[PDB]
């Protein structure tokens, strides 16, 4: 179990870490966060309580260093940063436990769910899609566009996910275009499972962090993304068996945690329409599907 | 964007564009068979591919064979149409190729563009007007190149005879297309129309008679007194 620490709570704000949030006031003596599961990255988001625009957050493993959040009053905003004087730093975190000024990681121990969107997540793998290696750590917000959506502005701050397109060379044989357009298997297996992703783990992780950073900041980019990694697998007619069962759980698990109210601008309907009704795999989501059909029968 | 009647002298500007109109490529006869069930019998087809500021027609002859083993023909005919498409424009030399491509079908966006991904200064485009080249069939000449071919074949016309001689572009598109408006709603009527006159011919190069322009004003009043006609009489107005 491990710790993030905070200097202060300067300005009233949501803190979440995972799928968990805490209110906290102005100057509330709030002091950080324990007992994070080691073993999984984790995210820490916040929504000052005067701007409910633009969230933003950290993506962090505690494996990789020791990092606290202390308030900027120039920039604004609660930043992650790293104690790299680990000495220092069990001092902070045990005299924030003992004056008891921390919130403890509230996990049920029957929940698997944060393990559920995250299998497979690697911290390495997030910061190759958020470039900026003198931090151990991620940020992301809800305005951070991506690299499809800048090449149709500012590249240090962009979501290097892979760049997906139904319509483009990549996607397309020469002599194949009717088989490859409605039969994206080879784009799928070929050009990005085996190309650029080398493994369905890669593959599915940086469909989960879409959906994560879609989820927690309302990141559009992100919700394309997602879409995008799902339409790809659902329009393939030639699938592994194991990856048809995992994505199954993990899109189950996905729709599960979603807040309810938010289904209108996260789930786009025509993609869900025909990964359960009308693609080649809507018979290989059982779950996802059952989930959808109680939940959200209007979308659909 | 979609062609529509804003932007319609753009077709008549020295950007060179092509309508593509696929739905003559799959034809088919409905038959019953000898146990009583459905079936067809495909004919051949061709591909409508129009300059509409020159005339230059590239009617590219769909023939039965392609069908042949094939299934979901109907789509497979879109994604035929877009290939052929392509070549035409691959073959045709760098000056000469399309700056637009308008499809009278929307359903042949996606067939079309992917065909397209080697050329992506090219656009692709739809059209919310409703175009009558479904009727090029009922040209004499063009359904007699289109039923006698025995392989796939190319065949150029020009649409307009030698109209441009005399008048404009857009005047010449609103004659092809108030023409095939009324071979469309009433071919035997039409077709009448065009020949009552034994003394009129068709030269041999040509698609249609060879009206003095008085006899061209006659004409297009004919036709559009028969297609208001066939309207009242589709609705009871």
């Amino acid at each position: 179990m491990n710790t993030v620490p905070f200097t202060s709570a300067p300005i009233e704000v949501t803190i979440g870490i995972d799928q968990y949030s805490f209110n906290v006031k102005e100057n509330q003596p709030f002091h950080g966060i324990k007992d994070i599961p080691i073993g999984h990255v984790h995210v820490i988001h916040f929504q000052h309580a005067d701007n409910s625009s633009m969230r933003y957050g950290y993506w962090f493993d505690c494996r990789m260093g020791n990092f606290y959040i202390q308030y900027d009053p120039k920039d604004g905003l609660y930043k992650m940063m790293e104690e790299r004087d680990g000495a220092k730093f069990e001092n902070i975190v045990h005299n924030f436990k003992e004056r008891q000024m921390m919130v403890s990681y509230p996990k049920i121990d029957e929940d698997d769910t944060w393990y559920n969107l995250t299998e497979f997540v690697q911290m390495d793998k997030i910061r190759k899609i958020v470039r900026k290696d003198e931090n151990q750590f991620s940020y992301v917000d809800s305005s951070m566009t991506t690299v499809q959506e800048n090449e149709l502005s500012d590249p240090a701050h962009s979501l290097n996910y892979t760049v997906i397109n139904f319509k483009s060379r990549e996607a397309i044989r020469p002599g194949h275009e009717m088989e490859d357009f409605l039969d994206k298997s080879y784009y799928l297996n070929t050009v990005m499972l085996q190309g650029i992703f080398k493994n369905s783990s890669n593959y599915f992780g940086e469909l989960q962090f879409a959906f994560l950073n879609a989820m927690f900041f309302g990141n559009y980019g992100s919700s394309l993304q997602w879409h995008a990694m799902i339409e790809l697998i659902c329009s393939s007619a030639t699938v592994p068996k194991h990856m048809l069962d995992k994505l199954d759980e993990i899109l189950y698990y996905q729709i599960k945690t979603l807040p309810e109210q938010y289904s209108d601008i996260l789930l786009n309907e025509r993609v869900w329409n025909i990964c359960l009704y009308s693609s080649f795999q809507k018979n290989s989501l059982h779950n996802t599907e059952k989930i959808m059909e109680n939940k959200y029968p209007e979308l659909l | 964007g979609a062609m529509n009647s804003s932007n319609y002298a753009e077709l008549f500007n020295n950007d060179i564009k092509l309508f593509v109109d696929d739905t003559n490529v799959y034809r088919v006869t409905v038959h019953k068979t000898f146990e009583g069930n459905v079936a067809t019998k495909a004919i051949n087809g061709c591909i409508f591919t129009l300059n509409p500021k020159t005339g230059h027609l590239f009617l590219k002859i769909i023939h039965t064979s392609v069908w042949a083993g094939q299934k979901r023909l109907s789509q497979l005919a879109k994604w035929k149409t877009a290939e052929e498409v392509s070549a035409l424009v691959r073959s045709l030399p760098k000056e000469e190729q399309p700056k637009q491509i308008i499809v009278t079908r929307k359903a042949m966006l996606d067939p079309l563009e992917v065909h397209m991904l080697d050329f992506p200064n090219i656009a692709i485009r739809p059209t919310e007007l409703r175009l009558p080249f479904s009727a090029a069939m009922s040209i004499d000449k063009l359904s007699d190149v289109v039923m006698k071919a025995t392989e796939p074949q190319m065949v150029l016309f020009n649409i307009y005879d030698d109209w441009l001689d005399r008048i404009s572009s857009y005047t010449a598109f609103s004659r092809l297309t108030l023409l095939l408006r009324a071979l469309k709603t009433n071919e035997e009527s039409a077709k009448m129309i065009l020949l009552s006159d034994p003394t009129i011919t068709i030269k041999s190069y040509h698609l249609w008679p060879s009206f003095t322009d008085e006899q061209w004003i006659t004409i297009e009043s004919q036709m559009r007194d028969l297609i208001l006609t066939e309207y009242g009489r589709k609705y009871n107005v």
